[PDB]
């Protein structure tokens, strides 16, 4: 069975956040 | 025996396991069925996160027990 | 308001601040040992029920109108519960106040499971939402339909790379909307009125994928959708 | 004297401490052992956040007490 990562999609993010 | 693995969405997976299986083995069977890498998987039973080296017998996980699967999510 | 831009935010008298809340034994998910279970870089992750989001001075606010992107600080209150808990009552929760601010909010649960899950990330913890407070519930409900459509789209594109736009609409039309959304059926316009958000969710989901699994953005379904709806 | 520090990641830390040590001193000890900068640490005991500038004896914290460590990540 093929690899399938568990993920989140970003609904909103503050511009203060760098990564 | 059969156990169930339930995700936070309510999705339920059925596994075939033995009491001597380790949590590590169960994560591999979850990978086999669902494709989720074991390093993403946190398994919880009776309110506590489970340790990879311990067995279902160690935790008294029994026929048709339900484990909770919580994922270390990929995100950007 | 210089933060906001009408209901107001309240909390039980026994609510505590975020670090004090997170150490309550009701949220202890480990039998601690010498090695640890998680990285120090991983935030603790809990459920949060009876929640409400407000600006730096009192008014209930939405989270999807751009306030977060303008770096306005939205705080939130609610009852934190163990991550596995499916009971949205206050029972067994730990009341928290002025949590956050919200650095990021997100969708997860592209399982094929019933629920769409919404999460908040703070500098202390991550919270998967259960039920809004009665007074925040109108604001939260406004967002629920586009969240759920995004879930269906991502899940259909995951399991039908070789599918076509019309097949995606058939999946949307036959998906029974979950309770509390108070709709009989999704329709093709349910997708089109929210097409910019939905497409942004698909591409964000794609971006989070490992550089070795098939994308879902570059599909027949999406390019028809981008064209048919005017998505930038 | 010995105290313990329990994290939110399932780790128990043992420290060597004096009653006259300030909360900042305790955080520096946690930095020495775990590598966590003190400004990212919050220490909670019996529901109460322990403040910089007070000592363990100010809080009447005795040998074999267990403190609870909450981390604030830098950035996001
Ligand atoms: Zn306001």
């Amino acid at each position: 069975r093929t690899k399938q990562t568990a993920r989140k999609s970003t609904g909103g993010k503050a511009p203060r956040c760098q990564l | 025996m059969q156990i169930f693995v339930k995700t936070l969405t309510g999705k339920t997976i059925t596994l075939e396991v033995e009491p001597s299986d380790t949590i590590e083995n169960v994560k591999a069977k979850i990978q086999d069925k669902e494709g989720i890498p074991p390093d993403q998987q946190r398994l919880i039973f009776a309110g506590k996160q489970l340790e990879d080296g311990r067995t279902l017998s160690d935790y008294n996980i029994q026929k048709e027990s339900t484990l909770h699967l919580v994922l270390r999510l990929r995100g950007c | 308001c210089i933060q906001c831009g009408l209901k107001y935010g309240q909390h039980p008298p026994d609510a505590v601040d975020e670090p004090q809340m997170l150490t309550n034994e009701k949220l202890s998910i480990f039998d601690a040992n010498e090695s640890g279970f998680e990285s120090y870089e991983a935030l603790p992750q809990h459920k949060l029920t009876c929640f409400s989001v407000y600006c730096k001075h009192g008014h209930l606010c939405p989270i999807d109108t751009g306030l977060i992107e303008k770096n306005i600080e939205l705080f939130f209150s609610g009852s934190a519960k163990p991550i596995y808990d499916d009971d949205p009552s206050l029972e067994g929760g730990v009341n928290g106040k002025n949590l956050g601010p919200i650095n990021e909010w997100w969708i997860t649960g592209f399982d094929g499971g019933e629920k769409a899950l919404i999460g908040f990330s703070t500098s202390f913890a991550e919270y998967i939402l259960m039920d809004p407070s009665p007074e925040y519930a109108p604001i939260f409900g406004l967002m629920q339909e586009k969240i759920y459509i995004s879930k269906i789209v991502v899940e259909f594109l995951q399991s039908n790379s070789d599918s076509t736009y019309e097949d995606l609409i058939n999946k949307i039309e036959t998906t029974v909307p979950p309770s509390g959304l108070n709709l009989n059926r999704f329709t093709e316009d349910s997708l089109l009125r929210h097409a910019q958000f939905v497409v942004e969710q698909v591409e964000s989901y794609d971006e989070a994928g490992d550089s070795d699994e098939q994308p879902i953005f570059l599909t027949p379904c999406m390019r028809d959708l981008i064209k048919l709806a005017g998505v930038t």
